[PDB]
């Protein structure tokens, strides 16, 4: 998982 | 991708949190600020604090497991934070729009729109966009990977920059068509009382003390309707009531026009026509010597020339088109149908009727919603306040946006990926928003920046009664 969204 | 390092995130994160609960509390705190619009700032605050708190949590999160997969905990944690931030994002499109639906209302709709929205309705309508915007948020993580929800978040952004243009063409672009001068077009040029400017007026016209309707502008077929009064007038010329009347109709044009006026001006007397364009500062002295003035247009954009007269007590007998319908009300001047002679002779029979009362407070509910149509005004300048919060969404969210677009476009293109590659940048951008927002809403409610001022007085005192 990574910050935000759709990276 | 682009480092930034972590801290960043945290630390805007905590510098929005503590701007927004300062923001929150300063309008539950104060009075003066419980209006609907106050309450859709309040919900923005809420907003852009979820966004930024959510953002910084998540990297709070993120540095953690790079310290420390722990199976499926973590993308459920992911799922919820993304859908905080997304309930959020779409709260404040809402919050946002639910300010351009209140300016749009306060500014043309003033008296109905603050009768509807009270406590309770605006409670319930920011209750159910957030309880909408949950639901939608909640659903769009969970088909995140489809086109349908980043197609539906491109459109909504691009709903709020066709917004964004459409305010800054009408509140910048187009400030000085539709916005009234009061510096101008002020009863304080004026002398005397109303009824020795009318009588003066008319004496200069060689005319009878009547009630008096006023005509300015081109002489044309299908525009400003002079053929309409025209007609209005021929008639009225057969009723007994037109001998009570008086009308002074001024412009150039149509030949055809301009001599049918002449000849109407020679055949009954109480009718005198301009042939001439004059000055502003004339007709300013002739819009607060008039009873009413007649704007007969096809097609009027803008209600500035209803404005304008209405400022120094014209009444005006206008068409129900464009702008003339928007700023004329039943309390602030009479409407018709458009290229309807008939229905205008009815409603200068109307006028005329209605000037045997006393038509002074109908003059002053003309004044009263010119002078609110104001650059100056609390309504205007609350309409600035949204094009620059909806100004600073759109250049906040614009890189996320092109990056979403870029995302479900070109993933391939190496101009995409290199655009793509600054995320964490277009993370801070989004940051950015729940700090600038704040600073925004001090910079233009004074009422606001007097309650901030009480608190930090207070937190002065909070730290005072901390260590003693
Ligand atoms: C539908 C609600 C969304 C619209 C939001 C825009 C808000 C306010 C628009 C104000 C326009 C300025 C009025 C100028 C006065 C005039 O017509 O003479
Ligand atoms: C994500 C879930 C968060 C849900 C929070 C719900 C509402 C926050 C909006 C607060 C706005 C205050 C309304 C003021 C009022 O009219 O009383
Ligand atoms: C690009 C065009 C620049 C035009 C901006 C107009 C600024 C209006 C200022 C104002 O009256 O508020
Ligand atoms: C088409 C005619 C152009 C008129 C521009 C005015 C737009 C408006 O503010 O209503
Ligand atoms: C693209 C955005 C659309 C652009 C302009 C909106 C049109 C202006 C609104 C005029 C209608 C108001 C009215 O007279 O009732
Ligand atoms: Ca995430």
């Amino acid at each position: 998982l990574d910050h935000x969204r759709w990276k | 991708q682009l480092f930034v390092s972590p801290v960043v995130f945290v630390t805007l994160g905590v510098i929005s949190l503590l701007e927004n609960i300062l923001v929150i509390v300063a309008i539950a705190k104060n009075k003066n600020l419980h209006s609907p619009m106050y309450f859709f700032i309040c919900s923005l605050a809420v907003a852009d604090m979820l966004v930024s708190v959510s953002l910084g949590f998540e990297t709070i999160v993120i540095t953690l497991l790079n310290s420390t997969d722990a199976q499926s905990f973590t993308v459920n944690i992911d799922n919820v934070i993304d859908s905080v931030i997304c309930a959020s994002l779409l709260a404040s499109i809402c919050s946002l729009l639910s300010i351009a639906v209140d300016r749009y209302f306060t500014i043309f709709y003033a008296l109905q729109y603050h009768n509807i929205m009270t406590v309770k309705r605006v409670g319930i309508i920011i209750s159910c966009i957030w309880a909408a915007c949950t639901v939608s948020g909640i659903l769009f993580i969970i088909y995140s990977d489809s086109s349908a929800v980043i197609i539906c978040l491109i459109t909504m952004f691009f709903t709020m920059l066709a917004l964004m243009a459409s305010l800054y063409v009408h509140m910048f672009l187009m400030a000085r068509l539709h916005g009234i001068d009061c510096s101008f077009w002020n009863e304080s040029y004026l002398t005397g009382s109303r009824d020795e400017r009318k009588k003066s007026l008319l004496s200069k016209f060689g005319m009878d003390e009547g009630v008096t309707f006023m005509f300015i502008g081109r002489f044309d077929r299908g525009q400003k309707g002079v053929d309409v009064l025209l007609k209005a007038i021929e008639i009225l010329s057969s009723k007994k009531e037109f001998q009570e009347m008086r009308f002074i109709i001024i412009g150039k044009g149509d030949p055809e026009l301009e001599g049918w006026a002449r000849s109407l001006e020679e055949k009954h007397g109480n009718v005198k026509v301009i042939t001439e364009m004059l000055s502003r500062e004339f007709v300013r002295e002739l819009y607060g010597s008039v009873d009413f003035v007649i704007i007969p247009s096809y097609f009027e954009p803008f209600g500035l020339v209803a404005l304008e007269a209405m400022c120094l007590g014209a009444i005006p007998i206008a068409s129900a088109v464009g702008g003339l319908r928007d700023i004329i009300t039943n309390e602030t001047g009479i409407l018709v149908k458009a290229g309807d002679p008939g229905e205008l002779a009815n409603a200068i029979l109307k006028a005329l009727e209605l000037s045997r009362s006393d038509l002074s407070k109908f003059r002053e509910n003309c004044k009263k919603r010119a002078m609110s149509f104001s650059r100056q005004g609390a309504n205007m300048k609350g309409a600035i306040t949204l094009t620059i919060l909806i100004g600073v969404f759109v250049v906040c969210w614009a890189p996320f946006f092109l990056h979403l677009i870029f995302y479900i476009s070109c993933p391939q293109n190496p101009y995409c990926v290199c655009f793509m590659s600054h995320f964490n940048l277009y993370l801070i951008l989004i940051m950015c928003n729940s700090i600038i927002n704040p600073l925004i809403y001090a910079l233009r409610s004074q009422e606001l920046r007097k309650t901030f001022k009480e608190i930090i007085c207070c937190y002065e005192f909070l730290e005072v009664l901390f260590q003693g």
